[PDB]
């Protein structure tokens, strides 16, 4: 994708 | 931990009266992103009127443009109405043609 | 010249109100190609820029999908640092994420961004090496730690120097008739008298993309920095931008000031005087 994907490994 | 908007409005074109253009007001610099805003003509607001996507700046600060379709006549007054959390009442700046 | 391709993402809580918004822009230089509100009626990634409609369902497809997932994913950020901060269910927060990629002339990576907010201030950054972090107080520490422990630096990292530049410079490609195309300033200086001794000199820009672009006024010519009123760049609404500069000057004296404008498209920087 052009967004970033895996974008739940950015959990806080 | 709040910023009060900054607020410009003015046309697309160099306005000449009886020939069509654009009416902007844009909003800028302010925390946090929810705002209101109006714009007047003749002290009656306009209908019509779009917006872009909310977006920031580097420093967070979020800005929208609003616009709307008008010409432009020697008579008529226009103006953009802004409330926000940091005002305690709403804010009015009028077009000026030079500015 | 060189480019950007920056994304962004807005997470607004409102308690009482339903779910946090989540809104994510997209740009190309000064260009918005992309949008996303978890507010329309049916959301979906959406094309901004004629030159992106082009790509197929699977494109769009896919960039709906990552924007759902993200929209969770920072609704639960914000329940985490509320607990982070010790704050309130009653009030309304904010999470703002910027990130991408910038390449040079060659189109290869100049460096790349990965920057976060929380209510206005900074909270976590990705650091230039792309492979540690910046955290703005002992909250994002507690991210920090967790980020460390899952080497999720390493991921982006692998995104920024891959599929980031690899869609810019296909971005570039599409749109090569608007996106690599500078339009330089439309200049013009005005005179106006304040009172019988003293006038506002204004020097325009109108109609210039992209925004960056420097307005300066001298006197004799030394800089007159301090006192120069200097307004926001500010959007046409038909791709391009707009500024002025102003200086109050001594009536008799307006042929002592000189407004220098430099811009990308312009070959050389323009030297401008009031022509009365």
């Amino acid at each position: 994708t052009s967004t970033f994907e895996d974008v739940k490994i950015l959990a806080f | 931990i709040q910023r009060t908007p900054k607020i410009q409005v003015y046309s697309r074109h160099p306005a000449e009266n009886g020939k069509s253009n654009f009416l902007n007001c844009y909003v800028s610099g302010f925390h946090p992103s929810d705002i209101e805003v109006d714009l007047l003509k003749n002290g009656e607001r306009i209908e019509k009127v779009e917006h872009s996507d909310l977006s920031f700046s580097k420093d967070w600060s979020f800005y929208l443009l609003y616009y709307t379709e008008f010409t432009p006549t020697e008579k008529d007054e226009y103006a953009c109405r802004v409330n926000h959390v940091t005002l305690s009442q709403p804010k009015i700046v009028k077009w000026d043609r030079d500015m | 010249g060189s480019h950007s391709m920056r994304y962004f993402y807005t997470a607004m809580s409102r308690p009482g109100r339903g779910e946090p918004r989540f809104i994510a822009v997209g740009y190309v230089d000064d260009t918005q190609f992309v949008r996303f509100d978890s507010d329309a009626a049916s959301p979906r990634m959406a094309p901004r820029a004629p030159w992106i409609e082009q790509e197929g369902p699977e494109y769009w497809d896919g960039e709906t999908r990552n924007m759902k997932a993200s929209a969770q994913t920072y609704r639960e950020n914000l329940r985490i640092a509320l607990r982070y901060y010790n704050q309130s269910e009653a009030g309304s927060h904010i999470i703002q994420v910027m990130y991408g990629c910038d390449v040079g002339p060659d189109g290869r990576l100049l460096r790349g961004h990965d920057q976060s907010a929380y209510d206005g201030k900074d909270y976590i950054a990705l650091n230039e090496d792309l492979s540690s972090w910046t955290a703005a107080d002992t909250a994002a520490q507690i991210t920090q730690r967790k980020w460390e422990a899952a080497r999720v630096a390493e991921q982006l990292r692998a995104y920024l120097e891959g599929l980031c530049v690899e869609w810019l410079r296909r971005y570039l490609e599409n749109g090569k008739e608007t996106l690599q195309r500078a339009d330089p300033p439309k200049t013009h200086v005005t005179h106006h008298p304040i009172s019988d001794h003293e006038a506002t000199l204004r020097c325009w820009a109108l109609g210039f993309y992209p925004a960056e672009i420097t307005l300066t006024w001298q006197r004799d010519g030394e800089d007159q920095t301090q006192d120069t009123e200097l307004v926001e760049t500010r959007p046409a609404g038909d791709r391009t931008f707009q500024k002025w500069a102003a200086v109050v000057v001594p009536s008799g004296e307006e042929q002592r000031y000189t407004c220098h404008v430099q811009h990308e498209g312009l070959p050389k920087p323009l030297t401008l005087r009031w022509e009365p």
